């Protein structure tokens, strides 16, 4: 029985059976209810959407994330969300696959007990597995070396790995994120004017930030440059059919990430975290790391993050060692293509956790087995 | 015990497998005083602990069946075929079910068509063993019963198979009444000759797969028509061969009529030229004009109902498959390459198909990855770019053979309904080189799978003669090669973890075989090491240990074909047959492994629908000279039969049988008159009972005796022993009483 | 034996005396015991000649003094029956087989000693009285 696997994120979920070639689920992860009285009667009021429907009603709604930062943080939309995964979605009934579940490093154990134990217990589940985010893009990537760096909606996270070892202590984590990207462009988009306020106007900053940002090469010279010309500066068609034009700030918002300094963090920007965790691992390696690192997920989508990241990991590291960037196209779901590698591997079907371990041990057993 | 003065014994001897001797003191608990005929004496080191191999009496040697000899082990079964094939030229022979067929290169009378009218009625035993007799047991047992039969034939290709099965249908032919599938069948040959037979080290005209003849006849058995089948063909040849190898005939015949005017539009150039065929090195075979052999393959498909016009299709396609090999990339990056520009061979591939150069120049290149709403275009690395252009012509190989066999089954069809058949099956036998490789991998599976069947087969058909019999059938003791299947085929086996490691990243030959060891090694009896190589593995078969290199594995085995490539040649519309071929997704990315153990699996559903009848063919000499037997090639070829391990498998149960009337007549001799009795039944039960101490050696049936090894060879000799000394008291009495009587003149 | 016995046994060693030296060869004190009603086998025989090389069997002569021990040595029906009837049950013998037999296994003889002690003893089937022709080869 080909295995399930599911990858769950703040942003999109992607699922599909493993073995095929691209994910069969793809939607993005809100629980919406309504927030006006229903004054129609045989309307069909419903107690919640899920989904592409929550995307499509969403004028009428209030519109919640279950995951922000890789925590789940209200269990039961958690479990909707999962509800509507395997009946409506996938439409094949849990009882009889295997699954494989995606998580961030670094999380907090009980995500992981609770994960389980609402997969053994509520969807009874024969068999499950919890893979590390950035592990799965190395299968996908087709390596077992490189420095993973991995940035969705919510956690930013780096993962060292030289011939198939992690190097726990030198794991790092960070928040920033294509949520506080988001954030931070409404709160500059303000500047011009134009005030985001409630939660299905998130979602449009969401498609600006989609449709029309861009990763300056050099900051100060397009800063430059958006001053002195309008040729930088272009225009998008909200809903309703009003305009916008939007200038300088459209670069200005993905390079936060460079400069965390912007929303008002500390901790230095990505580059500075994927040089400060290449420098925690022993100096053997290091040649190997530099000679991979594997972006994943959809925060290094923009255009020139690729370029602009291999140019100041140049200038940070010893001149004569060999900086490259691996970016593939596929990079937005590398986590889910890994995924259905790993599952499909037949080394794995020793690996699962089983009901009867589960039934044996309680859910602690799966810190035992899965990492 | 056994030996004694004035027995006899086979010695190992390097020059002729074995040599006969006879034992000058008997032996007493470690060296024994042998005769020879090469010079009378030698001196014969016993060792630490060995007694030779005993030698049957000569009342059993030149036995029809195998089976009747006493003492089973190689040396008799050498013999026994040996005198029979040279000293009475009857090339065939039983043991148990099994006929066994010695090729004569020399034709013989013994086909001729009296004999077929002999031998139809005839039960098995009742004549001498002879081709017809199998394919009576056949039809007599379609008639007889509800259910098809099948015969299954297998040995190297010169053996003979294609003779074997050519006279089985003349039996069938003649017999049942008839019109033409003979003369088609025997002309489809060349077609599936060029197409599916190689050249291998050990053998030239190999043939790579394993072809079905499903003749038909109707609800009065009259034959209707026929069908053909055929699995198992080893796609990995068309890419890539070892050292001293063709791949198959077909483009060698191809490009030896470079200069005809029709073939010029191919632009084929001389055979070590292209890629897929200079690699092996070996472009001409010995004494063959391939040039010739294309005008018969060519008219053999003109006798088959296959258009001039689609020949020009298929010769089209093959110049495809060659230009296509050719084709070389150039590499920007170490994760993405291009074709250079203006490429010669890519230019004639795009003219020979159809396909607009743009296009395939961009497919080969790049996959497309798709989910339903967005779709990336993606480089890939020349390696992986390489893997893809021989995944393509891999596929355009098989589809086209699948294509030809369509064609010829269109011929051999006929329409009325087909009430039950019998199916002829020529197959490859176990084979072994001082090369293993992913070929002979597959091809000891697929001979483990078929031995398994056999083996049940005579398992069950033993169990049934117990129980008619009146003996206990739980005596009967069956031997399972399920733990060796388990070992190749079931998960995280050998085939399994060559998956795994096909798709895993960074994979390879060092890589995999680690994976064996770690999972294996010491796990399990049948899989060892060899001590000096971590490069290779050990499977133990049934026939014979073999050596496995690991160094060709994962690049033989992968297969993925890239979707859009195929849309691509699908799209062309110079010309019918290249659509025509791909006409009807997850099997795409299966692996040659994969495809070869789903093959394997069809024809056994195949075969367990059916009750078997088996041939097997030996070649009797290296050099097909028409009659020496070289007893180290007939020992090679038994064992590759499996011949001698069904002996030993059956020399553990009772080999051995007489009826109460026989037996009492032989050993009569024996008998004393107060033993001999109104019920001849009991009075073997009584003599034998005390010739024979242990009662374990042997069983009372209903109707006959069953006796274990060696104790027909023991009663013989006691027989031998008896009559010998009562000839020695009359011939001293008649000397004494003649010479006595001289005396007696003398005196007088 | 006694001197009558001696004198009889002399007498008759000294008419198979074919050179006149009063002695005989190895290859004849097998004749000589024979003719003197033993019946031993011819491994009895060269046993008691000492298992002579062919050199000495064909060319050493030993006088009676000697031989006699031998002879001695040597010396030192129901059977006879049963090994009839190996050959049979109607009390006959196929003169085929029995020659066959008599020609081919064990101290094998010729064809001619064969065709003496036979003639006159088969009928008109070539059947034999193997009772009838034991007490025959035994008078
Ligand atoms: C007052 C403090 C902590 C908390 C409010 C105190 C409470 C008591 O802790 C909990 O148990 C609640 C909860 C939690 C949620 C789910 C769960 O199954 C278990 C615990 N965890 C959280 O709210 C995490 C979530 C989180 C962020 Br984002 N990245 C992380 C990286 C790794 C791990 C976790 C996280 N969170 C937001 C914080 O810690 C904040 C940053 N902490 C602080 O400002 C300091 C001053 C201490
Ligand atoms: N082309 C793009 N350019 C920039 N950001 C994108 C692009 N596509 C998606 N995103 C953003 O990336 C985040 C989704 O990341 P993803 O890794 O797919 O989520 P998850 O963490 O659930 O896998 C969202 O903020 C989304 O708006
Ligand atoms: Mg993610």
């Amino acid at each position: 029985t080909t295995a399930l696997v599911c990858d769950n994120g703040s942003g999109l979920v992607k699922a599909g059976f493993a073995g095929d070639d691209a994910p069969r689920a793809v939607f993005p992860s809100i629980v919406g209810r309504p927030r006006h009285q229903g004054v129609m009667v045989g309307m069909g009021q419903k107690d919640s959407y899920v989904g592409d429907e929550a995307q499509s009603k969403r004028g009428i709604l209030t519109l919640k994330y279950p995951i922000e930062h890789g925590i789940i943080t209200n269990w039961d939309d958690m479990e909707k969300i999962w509800h509507h995964t395997f009946y409506n979605e996938l439409r094949v009934a849990p009882e009889e696959h295997p699954t494989l579940l995606t998580e961030a490093p670094l999380n907090p154990k009980a995500n992981r007990e609770k994960m389980t134990q609402i997969m053994f217990e509520t969807f009874n589940v024969p068999a499950m597995y919890v893979a590390i985010q950035a592990v799965l893009s190395l299968y996908a990537s087709g390596r077992t070396t490189g420095i993973v760096l991995d940035s969705g909606d919510g956690v930013t996270h780096n993962v060292p790995i030289y011939e198939g070892y992690a190097l726990p202590h030198a794991i790092m984590r960070l928040d920033l994120a294509g949520r506080d990207l988001t954030d931070y462009l409404m709160k500059i988009l303000t500047e011009r004017g134009y005030s985001f306020v409630t939660t299905a106007e998130r979602e449009i900053v969401r498609d600006i930030k989609e449709k029309l940002c861009y990763v300056a090469l050099d900051f100060e010279n397009e800063m430059a440059t958006a001053a002195s010309s309008s040729s930088l500066e272009k225009s998008y068609e909200l809903p309703d059919g009003q305009v916008i034009t939007i200038g300088n700030e459209r670069f200005r918002c993905p390079e936060t990430l460079f400069q965390p300094s912007f929303i008002g963090m500390e901790s230095a920007g990505i580059h500075e975290t994927t040089y400060n965790s290449i420098m925690k691992c022993d100096i053997d390696i290091r040649k190997d790391l530099y000679a991979n690192n594997v972006m994943s997920g959809g925060t290094t989508m923009y255009p020139g993050i690729a370029d602009r990241m291999q140019k100041e990991i140049t200038a940070l590291a010893p001149s004569t060692m060999k900086i490259k960037i691996i970016a593939p196209p596929e990079r937005k779901y590398s986590v889910w293509i890994g995924g259905s590698i790993l599952a499909s591997l037949s080394t794995f079907q020793q690996m699962w956790i089983t009901k009867q371990e589960y039934d044996e041990a309680g859910p602690s057993i799966v810190h035992r087995k899965c990492f | 015990e056994l030996y004694t003065k004035y027995a006899r014994v086979w010695i190992p001897d390097p020059e002729e497998v074995w040599k006969s001797a006879e034992l000058l003191k008997d032996y007493k608990p470690k060296v024994l005083q042998l005769r020879l005929e090469e010079g009378k004496d030698l001196e014969y080191c016993l060792d630490p602990k060995e007694l030779p191999p005993l030698r049957n009496p000569d009342i059993l040697v030149g036995e029809n069946d195998l089976t009747a000899l006493s003492y089973l082990h190689e040396p008799a079964v050498l013999h026994n075929l040996k005198v029979r094939f040279i000293d009475s030229k009857l090339i065939y022979t039983y043991c148990g079910i099994v006929l066994v067929a010695i090729n004569p290169y020399e034709q013989l009378p013994i086909y001729g068509e009296d004999i077929i009218n002999a031998y139809s009625g005839q039960n098995m035993g009742d004549m001498d063993p002879h081709i017809f007799a199998v394919a009576e047991e056949a039809y007599k047992q379609m008639a007889r019963d509800e259910r098809n039969q099948s015969i299954i034939v297998s040995g190297e290709s010169g053996a003979g198979k294609t003779v074997s099965a050519k006279y089985a249908m003349r039996y069938f032919a003649t017999v049942s009444g008839s019109a033409n599938v003979e003369e088609k069948v025997l002309a489809s040959n060349p077609i599936m000759e060029s197409i599916g037979n190689a050249k291998t080290t050990r053998n030239d005209n190999s043939s790579r797969f394993g072809k079905y003849i499903e003749i038909g006849f109707d609800k009065r058995y009259r034959i209707i028509g026929a069908n053909m089948r055929t699995y198992l063909l080893e796609k990995s040849r068309v890419v890539f061969q070892a050292e001293e190898e063709r791949n198959y005939h077909i483009f060698y015949q191809l490009c030896a009529s470079a200069a005809l005017p029709e073939f010029k539009t191919l632009r084929l150039g001389n055979a070590n030229y292209f890629h897929y065929t200079k690699q092996g090195g070996s472009p001409v075979i010995d004494g063959i004009d391939d040039a010739k052999e294309m005008v018969n393959t060519r008219q053999a498909c003109t006798l088959l109902g296959i258009s001039d016009s689609y020949q020009m299709g298929i010769f089209r396609i093959l110049a495809g498959i060659l230009h296509l090999g050719n084709v070389e990339f150039a590499s920007r990056d170490s994760d993405s390459c291009a074709i250079p520009p203006k490429h010669d061979p890519l230019t004639i591939f795009c003219d020979l198909m159809g396909v607009d150069y743009e296009e395939m120049a961009h497919w080969l290149c790049h996959r497309k990855l798709a989910t339903a709403t967005e779709t990336y275009i993606k480089p890939i690395s020349k390696l992986h770019a390489i893997n893809a252009r021989d995944a393509l012509a891999k596929h355009i190989y098989a589809n086209l053979f699948n294509w030809i066999v369509d064609h010829v089954n269109k011929a051999l069809h006929s329409t009325v309904k087909q009430h039950s058949f019998i199916g002829v099956l020529d197959i490859y036998g176990f084979e072994t080189f001082e090369i293993n490789s992913f070929e002979q991998f597959c091809i000891n599976y697929a001979n483990e799978k078929l031995q398994q069947q056999f083996n049940m087969h005579v398992f069950k058909l033993e169990q049934e003669e117990y129980m008619k019999e009146q003996i206990p059938w739980t005596l009967i003791d069956f031997y399972d090669n399920q733990p060796c299947i388990n070992l190749i085929e079931a998960k995280m086996g050998v085939l399994d973890l060559l998956d795994e490691e096909c798709k895993m990243p960074k994979g390879s030959d060092d890589t995999w075989a680690q994976k064996l060891y770690n999972t294996h090694l010491n796990k399990c009896a049948l899989f060892e090491k060899p001590r000096l190589s971590n490069k290779a593995f050990i499977i133990k078969h049934f026939a014979d240990k073999v050596e496995y290199q690991c160094e060709g594995f994962l690049e033989k085995n992968k297969d993925t074909v890239y979707e859009e490539q195929i849309k691509v040649l699908k799209s062309s519309k110079k010309f019918k047959l290249l659509p025509e071929l791909f006409q009807d997704s997850k099997e795409h990315k299966k692996t040659v492994g994969h495809q070869f153990r789903n093959s394997l699996h069809l024809l056994m559903e195949t075969l367990n629908a059916t009750t078997p009848h088996y041939v097997r063919c030996i070649k009797p000499n290296d050099f097909k000279f028409p009659f020496t037997f070289d007893e180290k090639r007939a020992v090679q070829q038994l064992r590759a039969c499996g011949v001698l391990e069904t002996i030993r498998i059956s020399a553990a149960g009772f080999p051995s049988r007489w009826t109460y009337q026989e037996f009492f007549s032989r050993y009569r001799v024996l008998m004393k008159q107060k033993d001999v009795l109104s019920d001849r039944k009991q009075t073997c039960k009584n003599v034998l009972e005390k010739l024979i101490l242990d009662k374990d050696k042997y069983q009372f049936g209903k109707t006959k005796i069953f006796f274990r090894a060696g104790q027909v060879a023991y009663l013989e000799k006691i027989r031998a022993d008896k009559l010998r000394a009562a000839c020695i008291r009359i011939q001293k009495t008649i000397r004494g009483w003649l010479m006595r009587k001289k005396y007696m003149r003398m005196r007088r | 034996f006694n001197k009558d016995q001696l004198e009889e046994f002399k007498e008759a060693f000294e008419l198979f005396d074919r050179v006149g030296d009063g002695k005989i060869l190895y290859s004849q004190c097998g004749d000589v015991m024979r003719a003197l009603g033993q019946n031993p086998t011819n491994a009895e025989v060269l046993k008691v000649l000492g298992n002579p090389k062919s050199d000495e069997l064909k060319s050493r002569r030993v006088d009676f003094e000697t031989f006699l021990p031998m002879l001695q040595a040597v010396a030192k029906y129901e059977d006879y029956l049963e090994g009839f009837r190996v050959f049979d049950g109607n009390g006959k013998v196929m003169g085929a087989e029995l020659r066959h037999v008599l020609t081919t296994l064990g101290e094998k003889m010729t064809e001619e000693e064969v065709e003496t002690v036979l003639a006159g003893h088969e009928d008109s089937n070539g059947c034999i009285n193997y009772e009838a022709f034991l007490k025959h080869i035994l008078s």
